[PDB]
């Protein structure tokens, strides 16, 4: 295994390598301004950043080791909430407004056009705002999102305690970037508990988000 | 699964 | 906020002081329906203790009346998930329930659906039992749960999730935990933390239904 | 009925 012998920095490095990349949603002036003209966006554009999230699953350290059916497992419980918290990252310097794509920027206003959905667009806002309050950071960005691919379904499947070891080392990171930074070792702390406490309303977003794509 | 296929390829 | 002045002993102390009973169950066929409903009845009357509990959580007084309604609103099934996740941590593959109420996870089939968030909380136990969670941790993760769980659907909440982690790291380092070790397990237990929301939210969908 | 035992 190579991600249980990587550097802080090393870890970091790898992590900002494996980056996806920002896609386009379409820009159809045939398409009409409707619901499904909406939902047609964002499935489009979902289900391209879909290809790139398992290219960037299989970069992140600790996952190749899996077993695939594992790999599969993580991958289908964690997907929204990786496409999430991705959407919150782009959109933390555009305050009320989230960016799906730098040709899609919608407020809450424009995401009434689907039904439930502005319910969940309020609290990806919220997220946004929380970040750019915390002033959070690209090597905390990817942390956590890798966080996220190896604890969503952890609890739900010599392996378990793999990714937990790894998880540990990423934990490290974290408090490597924020010592880095100049912070105290209470702020440390505390900025760590903040961060990792969102993953919890991360988890509800994405949840939510499964029932009315299921509906 | 396509994620069967897209993680072996 | 006086919940800002006080000592981490002297909220670990104020968490244990507030902690709510363990109730038991009626015991009075077996049906699907005859164990929802005790666990109904068993759910309610830890629902009124709980509305006790939160008023000695420190900070919560200081918040309005409609923020403490929204706050026990998202997180009662969290709370009550957690408390008997923690009862049932040395009774492997069982969950209590209640003193009188101890089911495994065939037990569980009893009801359609509920094996699966059976097997989750089974799962959040033994997590629980490998780490050796102490009781002076859970009661501090049980008021991260009640002040996090609606706090993003604003400053004075945030400032005491602060020091309920000061407090977590302090009986970590209390205890002879490395500083290294004192993260990483701050870590693992809030990442615990996702997946009781998660059981939650897979709970309400059901209770949803069954109405 | 949350308000009643809150207050
Ligand atoms: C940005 C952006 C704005 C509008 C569009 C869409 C359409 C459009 C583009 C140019 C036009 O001259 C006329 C329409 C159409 C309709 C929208 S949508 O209904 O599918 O979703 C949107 C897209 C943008 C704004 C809103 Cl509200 C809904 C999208 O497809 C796409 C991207
Ligand atoms: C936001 C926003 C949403 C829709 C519109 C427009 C229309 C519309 C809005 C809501 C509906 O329920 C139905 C239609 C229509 C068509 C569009 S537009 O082409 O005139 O303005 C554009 C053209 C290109 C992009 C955008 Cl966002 C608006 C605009 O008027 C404008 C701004
Ligand atoms: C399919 C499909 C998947 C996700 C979405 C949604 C969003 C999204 C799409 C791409 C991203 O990179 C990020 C987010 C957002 C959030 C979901 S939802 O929970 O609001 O769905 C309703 C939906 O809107 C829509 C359709
Ligand atoms: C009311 C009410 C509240 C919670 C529960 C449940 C549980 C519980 C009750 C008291 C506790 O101290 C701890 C837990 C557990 C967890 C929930 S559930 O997720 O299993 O709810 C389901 C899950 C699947 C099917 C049904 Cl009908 C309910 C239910 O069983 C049942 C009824």
């Amino acid at each position: 295994s190579l991600a249980l012998s990587l550097t802080a920095d090393q870890m970091v490095s790898a992590l900002l390598d494996a980056e996806p990349p920002i896609l386009y949603s379409e820009y159809d002036p045939t398409r009409p301004f409707s619901e499904a003209s909406m939902m047609g966006l964002l499935t489009n554009l979902a289900d391209r950043e879909l290809v790139h999230m398992i290219n960037w699953a299989k970069r992140v350290p600790g996952f190749v080791d899996l077993t695939l059916h594992d790999q599969v497992h993580l991958l289908e419980c964690a997907w929204l909430e990786i496409l999430m918290i991705g959407l919150v990252w782009r959109s933390m310097e555009h305050p009320g407004k989230l960016l799906f794509a730098p040709n899609l920027l919608l407020d809450r206003n424009q995401g009434k056009c689907v039904e439930g959905m502005v319910e969940i667009f309020d609290m990806l806002l919220a997220t946004s705002s929380r970040f750019r309050m915390m002033n959070l950071q690209g090597e905390e960005f990817v942390c956590l999102k890798s966080i996220i691919l190896l604890n969503s379904g952890v609890y739900t499947f010599e392996e378990k305690d793999h990714i937990h070891r790894v998880l540990d080392k990423i934990t490290d990171t974290l408090i490597h970037l924020m010592a880095k930074a100049g912070l105290t070792l209470q702020q440390q702390h505390q900025r760590l508990a903040q961060l990792l406490l969102i993953l919890s309303h991360i988890r509800h977003m994405s949840n939510k988000g499964m029932e009315h794509l299921y509906s | 699964k396509i994620l069967h296929r897209l993680l072996q390829d």
